[PDB]
Parts: C-alpha cells; structure tokens; sequence
RNA sequence: UUCUUUGCUCCACACAAUAUAGAUGGAUACGAAUAAGGCGUCCUUGUGGCGUCGCUGAACCAUAGCAGGCUAGCAACGGUGCACUUGGCGGAAAGGCCUUGGGUGCUUGCUGGCGAAUUGCAAUGUCAUUUUGCGUGGGGAUAAAUCAUUUGUAUACGACUUAG
RNA sequence: AUGAAAGUGUGGCCUAUCGAUCCUUUAGUCCCUCGGAAUUUGAGGCUAGAGGUGCCAGAAAAGUUACCACAGGGAUAACUGG
RNA sequence: CCGAAUGAACUAGCCCUGAAAAUGGAUGGCGCUCAAGCGUGUUACCUAUACUCUACCGUCAGGGUUGAUAUGAUGCCCUGACGAGUAGGCAGGCGUGGAGGUCAGUGACGAAGCCUAGACCGUAAGGUCGGGUCGAACGGCCUCUAGUGCAGAUCUUGGUGGUA
RNA sequence: CUAUUCUCAAACUUUAAAUAUGUAAGAAGUCCUUGUUACUUAAUUGAACGUGGACAUUUGAAUGAAGAGCUUUUAGUGGGCCAUUUUUGGUAAGCAGAACUGGCGAUGCGGGAUGAACCGAACGUAGAGUUAAGGUGCCGGAAUACACGCUCAUCAGACACCA
RNA sequence: UGGCGAGAGACCGAUAGCGAACAAGUACAGUGAUGGAAAGAUGAAAAGAACUUUGAAAAGAGAGUGAAAAAGUACGUGAAAUUGUUGAAAGGGAAGGGCAUUUGAUCAGACGCCAGCAUCAGUUUUGGUGGCAGGAUAAAUCCAUAGGAAUGUAGCUUGCCUCGGUAAGUAUUAUAGCCUGUGGGAAUACUGCCAGCUGGGACUGAGGACUGCGACGUAAGUCAAGGAUGCUGGCAUAAUGGUUAUAUGCCGCCCGUCUUGAAACACGGACCAAGGAGUCUAACGUCUAUGCGAGUGUUUGGGUGUAAAACCCAUACGCGUAAUGAAAGUGAACGUAGGUUGGGGCCUCGCAAGAGGUGCACAAUCGACCGAUCCUGAUGUCUUCGGAUGGAUUUGAGUAAGAGCAUA
C-alpha cells in the first residue's frame, strides 16, 4: 500500500473490496421499480392535512 | 489539532546502554537478537536489565542466591543475575549451582566455584537457554542505597536530614522534641 | 554662427543603433428629449398628419489569393490604392476634412492555366510605432549669449536695470 | 465526681479570648553528668509548666536638613495631555 | 347649496428639530440617491500559515533485518502520527587559541593573512574552490584542554567621519 | 384588638431553582459453611480477619484512552493585564477590587482601514483543491447580482467590540 | 610576590604579557604627597637610489639597485570606518529589506536542456445525459361531474337617439368565461439514491528485480490489479538555470532593553577595528560513567626512574560494615529471617485459551527484633544493690541474607 487508489472510481478495488459490485451492477438493483396496484390514501388524515 | 497529551514526548526508558563498554554492547547485539527472534518473554527482561545503569543494577549476594534456591521446585534452575554477584561470609552452607553474572567478585567467584558450581556469562547463559530455559532472574534490593532515606523528606516523614556531622547541636534541638518549640 | 573645406538646417536613400504602460481588420462624427423620440413620406410648414423602427454594437463596413506569386481572358464604366492638380473649409488643441479633373497600379463581379512540398506533428516564428547619428546628394540661411569692463531706477552674494 | 441507674464529665452549649529559640524560675525523678578516684554544697543535664515578644512565625532604638548627598523609580506626587 | 369617504385619539419605522470648540479632515479614500443607504430573503463569487490529497525536511512511536548470506546493527529499511513560542530546560552540531596521536598530510614550482556584483556544498552555525596581492608557515581526522565566538554595557583603547 | 389594604429587605423568611458540587455503579465482588481472639455478648451473640467451596459469554451503565503508575533533581516566575457573564466601592473613569472561563503576556497568519486583548483560525518547506471570519462600484481579488419594501436630509446614512 | 645563580612550561605573544619587549618609573602633570604614558618588524645584504632632465626648493618624471621599490629609512603583510579617480547603474519629500517575474551584466552544470501528444494512476473543478425512490403514491394543468357567485357574458328591459350607438337594472352561460366540492388518469417540480454512462480543465508521477489483493477470459495469458510510461520534435548553449544590479505589483516602523503595554514625544547606540562579561577553588546534593565490591581509597610518605612523568609499596587514616539516648548506657533471628494481598520472570499440565506451583525487585499491610520513654518487678543480695519476666493509642534519621568506597 503505497497509494490508496479510491474505492468509488477505479472499479478495480470496487470490485476487489463488495465482489456484490458485480451482481448489483450486472442486475441493476440501484434502479429497482418495483410496484403497485394497491392503492391505499386516507380518509381523515386528509382532512385534518387541508382543513 | 487540540493535542490531548505531550507531542514528541520519548518513551522515556533506555533503549541502549549509556555504557560504551564494548563487550556489553557485543552482549547487548546478542540479546537484541534473542530478544526478537526467540518470542520467550526471558529474553525481553535480560535486554532491559543490560541498559539498566549502576543504581538500579545493585549487587545480588550469594546468600541471597542461597535463599532464591532454597525454594521448593526451584532448586536446579540456573540463577540470572543482570549486575554484579558480590561474596557474603555470613552464610556457611553454599549448594551446587549455575549462576549467570555480568560480574562476579574475587570472594564471590571463590564461593560459586568450591561449592562446585558454575560462573556463567550471558552469552554462555544463552548458548545452553536460547528462552532461559529453567531460570531464575534475581535483583538486589534498589530501596537500601544510603540516597534513597532522605527522598521526600519533611513533616512528619521520618525521613534521613541531609547532613556531614551526627552528634548532638546538629538537628535535634527545635522541631525534633516538643521540650524545644515543637516535635516535626 | 564656419570658410582651415570639414558647421547648421530641410528633403530622399541606405545603414548601425535605440526603445515600446504594450497595432496584430476599421476610434464607424447630428443635436435635443427620456411621462420621449429616430428615419421615411405628405403639405393649411407645424409643439402637423400617415407610416415605420427600437426591446442593444451578436450591429455596420471591411471580409478569398506566396503574410497574398506569375499569367489567358469574359463581363463592368465600377470600386480601391501611390504620386499630382482643382477649388474650398476648418483657430478650442484648427496640423485635418473635403473636392476636382487626370495619370498610373490592383480588383475575389465571373471563367481559366501554372506555382507553393522538406518551417519535416506546434514553437511570436519575426512584417507595427518611436528616439536616432550615420555616410551619401540635392535645396536653403549665413547669429547670439555669457564672463571681464560700465551704470544705479537695483543690490547681502547671485540676480535686476543700464552703457560700450 | 455525681446519679437509683442508664449514662454524662479531659473547663465554660458552639463559633474568638492569645505567643518560638536563647535566658531565668518552678514541678517531676531513691534519675544522668561534672571525664585521675571518692563524699557534701555548687553547676550542668532529662520530661512538663511559668516570666514575651499586640510590628501578635517574636530587631534592642528620637528628631532635623530651605547646606545636602548616592543607587534607583514614571511601580508614585508637584505641569501638560488622555 | 356641493356630491362618495371621512373625524379624532393613539402606536411605531426611516427622516427632520433638539445637535455648540477650537490647524484642514475623514462611512479608510473616492464617491454613492428605484444606492455603492437601511431591513430582510436567495444564489453565485473572492481568499488565511485553517481543512483534504500529494511531495520533501525533521522529531517521536511501533516494527523488520547480515540467516552462511563481504558494502556501514550506533547500519540499512518498513509503517504511523506530529511540527507556534518569551523566561527556561535538554539534545545535536558549527567556529577559535593551545595539547596527545595519526594522515610517511600541504608548502618558496608559494604557507598563513587579506581582497573578490566568480563558483560549489550545507535548513544553519559554516565549509570548499577559482582569480588577485603576498612571502614562511599551515592543515584533515580521533581525542585532551580553555583567558574560545560580540552590535549594543552614556563599555575600553585606537582610528575615522557628517556637520564644514 | 379584629378582619381587609398599598409597597419593600446585602446583614428578614415558610417555600426554593438553573449552573457548579459529594459518593456509588462490583474479584479488594457476591453467596454458603466453618477457624482463633486476651475485644464485646446473658449466650454457642457479635466484630475484624480468614480456611474451604460456588458464580467469569452479560467482568455487572455510556464514551474515550493519545500507554498507565512511580521517583529523583533542578530552571525560570512570584509587578501581570484584557474580554462576555456574575459582582463590590464609586457620579464616573482607558478607575479601584473580586468569581468562573477564555485570551495577551510568550502569537505569527486572514478579517475589523489602522490597533497586544475583538472575530476566524494557531504556524516545518512547497504544489493543488476547498473554506473560515470578512466582503464582491472604483482603489481592491470577487455580481454596477437577483427579490420585496423603506428613506431625500441648506448637518442624510453607511457593519458588532469602537470611537 | 626580596637578593643572586640555574633549569623549566598544554602560560602571554606588542590594546596581550609586568606600568615598562624600545635611552620605563623614561617623557610628562601637580606646590607637594604622588600620578605616570605612547612607542617592536625595509632587505640576505644598504645594494639607503650614481647619473640625466623640470622646478628657486621640497620634490617630480627617467636611469639604476634589488628576487621583489605591489619592500624608499612616511619602510614585512596592509583589513574596515573614511576618502580620490575611473568604470557601471538608479534617483518627483529619505534610503535599506521580503515574495515574484521582466531587462542588462555575468557564470558553473559538456554532458544534457526545453517542450508537444497519447494512454494511465492519485487529487480535484466544470458540464452533458440515462435508470430508479418518495409526497395528499405531489399539489396543479387536464377530463367528467354538482353547486354557486361576481369586478355580471350574450341576450332581456328603461333612458338619451345618428337606428348601426352608450349608461343603468335584469340573469347565472345563453352569441364569453370564473370559483368551490367530489371523482379519473397522468406528468413535471422539490428532496433522495444508482456499486449508470459520458465529455472540458488543472496540479502531482513519490517509488524502483519478483512476491500482494483482485478483475478478465474455455484457457494460455492479459489488465487501469501494492506510485508513468510510450511516441515525437527542436536545442546542445547562456537557450533553461543560478548570482547580481535595476524596474514593476504587493508587503515591510529601529534595533537592543525594563515593561501589563515600545515605531514611540521612554532609555543606549555617529562610524569602524581590536579587547570585552557565569570563571577557578574548598566542601557538598542529585544523576550518570569507571574500577573494585564488605570493603574501598597507591601519590602525606617510602622505594624507583629513560626524572616534576611512569612503575612499585608498608603502617595507619577517612568513609562504609550498627543503632539509639542529654548522658552513664544498652545494642538487632519465636518462625523457612515471619504472615497477608499484589508482583515480572521461571517450572508443570496441556494445541492454544488457561489453570496450578515457585515468586526477585518494589508497593500496601499486620506482626517480630535493637535503643529511648512509661510502668511490671523473679532467682537473688555488700539490705540496697541486681532487673529476670512480661506489657504500653509512646518514640528513633534503626534490624529483618550487607552497598559502599575511590575517581570522572
């Protein structure tokens, strides 16, 4: 260890430390979606929010 | 950068003995050696009593030897002793040991020898017990030198006066008897 | 200002310097108002009608070619330099503005024909504006001041005013 | 000592009312010393008090200088300034 | 009669009165008036010897390592943190007169001294070299020793000035 | 005298803070038996110290720990001063005297134009980047920035300590 | 510390050393007692400058002597203050200094100098785009729908009347629109995340065989993976650089001192050279080195000598090996030289964690021993001596397997 190279760029030491870097990466888990059709508002919580 | 102690402050111990004898910066190489290589925790106590200077390296006796052998289990052990062996003509009875010395005394060496002992370095010390295989590491005691009655004297210490002449008229009249002012 | 000839000056060249408060297309001209105008048009010529314009100069003009070579032309009757003439106008610091005819160059308005390499993959890659004495070869003119002497409108000394 | 006793009492209900060495004097004790060896006076010692220092951790002490002096001081007055 | 808001009494903002001292005069100056003033909000932006990263110097700390392994174990090397300073302490060195030892040291083909808008080394104390003048001695290193380093003392002696 | 009333107290007080302040938060600990003792107990009861066993993952709150403890010796100093807050004397003071803390002394650097003490930050030698306090019309690095208002002064106003 | 005669030196080296290195207690001051300097160096040898020329002369310029006259009796060397000339530079009420570069002069590195580009690593500034998250699963806008009003839309109506014009009331959308409710789909902002992608820029390139951790690929190998290499140019010298002077931007009060506070209208300092202030000693404290160590110290003295040196040495003596009392005195083991809690290190069982044992120094503590003080008061007996024996919230600068002596 003569540098510390940066983790966050490089990508090597990315990958070297988290092997996960990979996967995450490869699966794109920073964009999960992943929903809905529930769909649950309120009922007084908006009355006593506008008032 | 609020310092919490004393920037570049030493460590404050010996590193290396202020001696610039030869033969014991040779022991010291030795020891210096042993000491990082071995991993026994004998050889770590042995370099630092090699630094330790007059004061604090007293003379351990023969019958302070005598006595550190006449333990139960620690009759065979080879003695250490970082300093001088001196001679007691107190004792009488002197067993068959094997004794470790920087030093020993003409009267000392004497003693050791016709009990039928043997007078060891620490190089020959640490040719026969690389770890101090079976040793015994004595000091001599540091709190009987004649300096030490009078540290941190005054009231009511009882403490040595620092002084040339002894008698009556020298520190004994006021302030050491309550007939004359006060006592201490 | 010299005639010991060789010194002074104005203009032209070449030359050896000397710099740079800092060219690297152009300092492109109404005045007045700003709760108002500009420009064009009309004619009961006004503090006038009718258009139009602004809201930045990001404009306008210049704007190609060995840092701009050499050549054949077609089309214009033009534009634009260098030197010369015409009448003038400018005094606030006018030292510059016009304006004639001419001449002589160039023109990328348009078709042509050669040239450029090797500054080697950049090296400011040198082109502007002064202060110039230095020899050339032409025009021109041919002095004063100071000291010393003298005066007393003046005077500490200089200086000032006089005189020869 | 008191009180039946539990107990309380090492001065004043508590917070102040006081004083080193040297010297002198007293109390103590079949004491030690006076060194060539004895005894009695005499002196000296040992342990606890007292005689006192109020400048109270304790010199033994009146002025004057306009004839004045030296080391200093802006740590400090008489003039300005703030 | 008229024709669409008024009458007080208070409250606080910024101005104004209250508001007079001596050389000429200071929002720091210039100046600034929908500020370049006052109150408040929003961004952007400028820059400390501070903060982050990196280099190098040093100190301190923790470690590794001559293991046959020749060239330094008081050596080499690894890793981490840190660096203000009067009075003051301690450590490592620089320089001078002498002293013991050593370099079979330098030197009349030039010692020492002095001069040097020449050079090189050292954070520094200082060291080394070239050129000149000069003419008889002097130095490196390991140690010993001290009448050992100057800007101040209305310092001492001697010399020199500006005033002139 | 009785019941009401207005206003007060450094040397009045029932009540009673905040901030500062003591101690504890465990192996020298806890629990269960038992040993001497001239102390104490009516006693075979205790008290002090123990013997022998038992419970160490949670070792009995948090966070930190730059090593923790120990000793010897000796320098300088013993005129200090300033600032927010509490505060005494005083009309007051750049006055005199206190309390806690932080500073100057002994301290450079960026800022308040200038200033020992204010603000910001404490300093080996450099490079780069980013900021502090403070500012960005011109002097002067940096918006003659944006936004809503106020103000017209024949003595305008303009940045805390601070004039 | 006198006089005479000799040897010496880790001494001084002409402002030193004696006041005096010289015709020094001399010159000189004061009535007197007394006070009391400065002052060494040509060269080996005077070879101390013949002789010519300017000037009245001193002297000058020549010639010569000399190894040198840059040795001329103003004499070795000849510093600085201060001055002359020449040469160079700058200069609007000081100058000098710091950081940076320009310019002029100058000069070592002869073996390198200065760049451009590409792809990378560390650091960091400035964009441009992509994918997600959440909220009232934005609010809105938008669409549907219910109701309503005004700053009342078109019409309706009455007034002035050019019949195509305006005021006023009427009325809830008609020949315009608006708000409030409810419902329905979204979308963009605000904030956040991405181990998304891509440009633009700057400073840095420390290290120096390999070793590590990864990634990539079927793999061998490759890689941006434990610190910059590859390609190209010009130049090879004052071109970069250093020194220096100067110019320019900004900064910079005069040092030393006492001081709470100095640029101070507080003190010393005109300038320069040389001299100029924590020394030596007797005796000691601490710490350290060295020797020997229950001892230690030869050196007052003797012997010896290559002669103040070195070498050798007896008897003492100092200190230490015993303390405590005013003193006459007395004087250190009940025990494994004690018990207890700690305690490094070593020994045992073990893989290790650990447990157990033995435990120096040192630390606390409870004891024991010696002297002192207060009692207790046995056998005894010169009948007042002796003080056994055992105690005491008393006391000591003590003992308890010695640390000291000598030197620096």
């Amino acid at each position: 260890h003569v540098l510390k190279k940066n983790p966050l760029k490089n990508k090597q030491v990315l990958l070297r430390l988290n092997p996960y870097a990979k996967v995450f990466a490869a699966e794109k888990l920073g964009s999960k979606k992943a929903e809905k059709t529930g769909t649950k508002p309120a009922a007084v919580f908006t009355e006593t929010l506008k008032h | 950068i609020d310092h919490t102690s004393k920037q570049h402050k030493r460590s404050g111990h010996r590193t290396a003995p202020k001696s610039d004898n030869v033969y014991l910066k040779l022991l010291v190489k030795l020891y210096t050696f042993l000491a990082r290589r071995t991993d026994a925790p004998f050889n770590k106590v042995v370099l630092k009593a090699l630094f330790l200077s007059k004061i604090n390296r007293p003379p351990v006796s023969v019958s302070r030897i005598a006595r550190a052998l006449k333990q139960e289990g620690a009759a065979n052990k080879t003695v250490v002793v970082v300093g001088t062996v001196t001679d007691d003509a107190r004792i009488f009875e002197f067993p068959k040991t094997t004794v470790a010395a920087l030093r020993f005394t003409a009267g000392a060496r004497a003693k050791i020898v016709k009990a039928g002992g043997e007078c060891i370095t620490l190089d020959q010390l640490a040719v026969r017990a690389p770890k101090g295989q079976n040793t015994l590491i004595l000091r001599g005691p540091r709190n009987s030198r004649e300096a030490v009655r009078h540290f941190g004297m005054g009231p009511h210490k009882g403490k040595a006066p620092r002084i040339l002449s002894t008698g009556r008229k020298f520190e004994r009249a006021r302030g050491r008897r309550r007939s004359k002012g006060f006592k201490v």
